[PDB]
DNA sequence: GGTTGGTGTGGTTGG
């Protein structure tokens, strides 16, 4: 995460991080979606260009953790997956379509004062939040700068015009994916970076009061550069395929 | 479902340093 | 104690 700042404690318990099992490394970021389903980007199991191919048994999440050296016991949990699904139709060979896979953990975890589930969601959710000029909000333990925080941190940005995002790059676009960030010298700044793939891009409901997860943290250009903008997978835009894999090996 | 609200924030009525400007945003 | 027990030249972990 480019200049965000550190997050309070508490303020995003249903941030997962995911480990490399041996040796013991810090791949990316994951979000949880209820006691034993975990959401994160294809990219960071499966993308062979960085001879990346993960499998259940070499990975494991963290959760509730709020510090990247000590472990806070009983406050972090841990579990290991039982099963990985990833899209069936992610495109790793041209722009990242459809960047986005579920992780079901072999334990559900409890929920608690540092652990809990973020709302996914539907239809009119959508249509009212995912507008241009609303802001979102990115968290991660990514790189702080185009190329490694101690507390997670977290950046507001916001959701930027299609024809914007498609004009600030060659790579082809598509409607399972939305940017965000500031133009040229909205006088602000901020991105998500390399090793914040699979964090949540959350929008508060001012409806409900609720926190929902409009995007994965997917790809960009460099991290924070003036004239682009961080690119997301559509959460919503895929939802059906999310609830049929929960549906039926839930 | 229970998702969403946050034990340390929404449900002790708290807002976090910055989520005001998300709200803002809106309007 | 702590946002967390019962003991550490810590521990899976700081002070
Ligand atoms: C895997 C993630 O941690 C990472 C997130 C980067 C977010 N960056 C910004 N500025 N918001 N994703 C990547 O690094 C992806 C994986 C493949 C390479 N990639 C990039 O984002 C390249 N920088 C661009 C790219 C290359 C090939 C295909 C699509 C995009
Ligand atoms: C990833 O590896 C599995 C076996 O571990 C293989 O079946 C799968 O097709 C591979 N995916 C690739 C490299 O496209
Ligand atoms: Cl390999
Ligand atoms: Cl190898
Ligand atoms: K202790
Ligand atoms: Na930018
Ligand atoms: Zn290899
Ligand atoms: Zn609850």
């Amino acid at each position: 995460i480019v200049e965000g700042s550190d997050a309070e404690i508490g303020m995003s318990p249903w941030q997962v991080m995911l480990f490399r099992k041996s040796p013991q490394e810090l791949l990316c970021g994951a979000s949880l979606i209820s006691d034993r389903w975990v959401l994160t980007a294809a990219h960071c199991l499966l993308y062979p260009p960085w001879d990346k191919n993960f499998t259940e048994n070499d990975l494991l999440v963290r959760i509730g953790k709020h510090s990247r050296t000590r472990y806070e016991r009983n406050i972090e949990k841990i579990s290991m997956l039982e099963k990985i699904y990833i899209h069936p139709r992610y495109n790793w060979r041209e722009n990242l379509d459809r960047d986005i896979a579920l992780m079901k953990l072999k334990k559900p975890v409890a929920f608690s004062d540092y652990i809990h589930p973020v709302c996914l969601p539907d239809r009119e959710t959508a249509a009212s939040l995912l507008q241009a000029g609303y802001k979102g909000r990115v968290t991660g333990w990514g790189n702080l700068k185009e190329t490694q925080p101690s507390v997670l941190q977290v950046v507001n940005l916001p959701i930027v015009e299609r024809p914007v995002c498609k004009d600030s790059t060659r790579i082809r676009i598509t409607d399972n994916m939305f940017c965000a960030g500031y133009k040229p010298d909205e006088g602000k700044r901020g991105d998500a970076c390399e090793g914040d793939s699979g964090g949540p891009f959350v929008m508060k409901s001012p409806f409900n009061n609720r926190w929902y997860q409009m995007g994965i943290v997917s790809w960009g250009e460099g991290c924070d550069r003036d004239g682009k903008y961080g690119f997301y997978t559509h959460v919503f835009r895929l939802k059906k395929w999310i609830q049929k894999v929960i549906d039926q090996f839930g | 479902a229970d998702c969403g609200l946050r034990p340390l924030f929404e449900k002790k009525s708290l807002e976090d340093k910055t989520e005001r400007e998300l709200l803002e945003s809106y309007i």
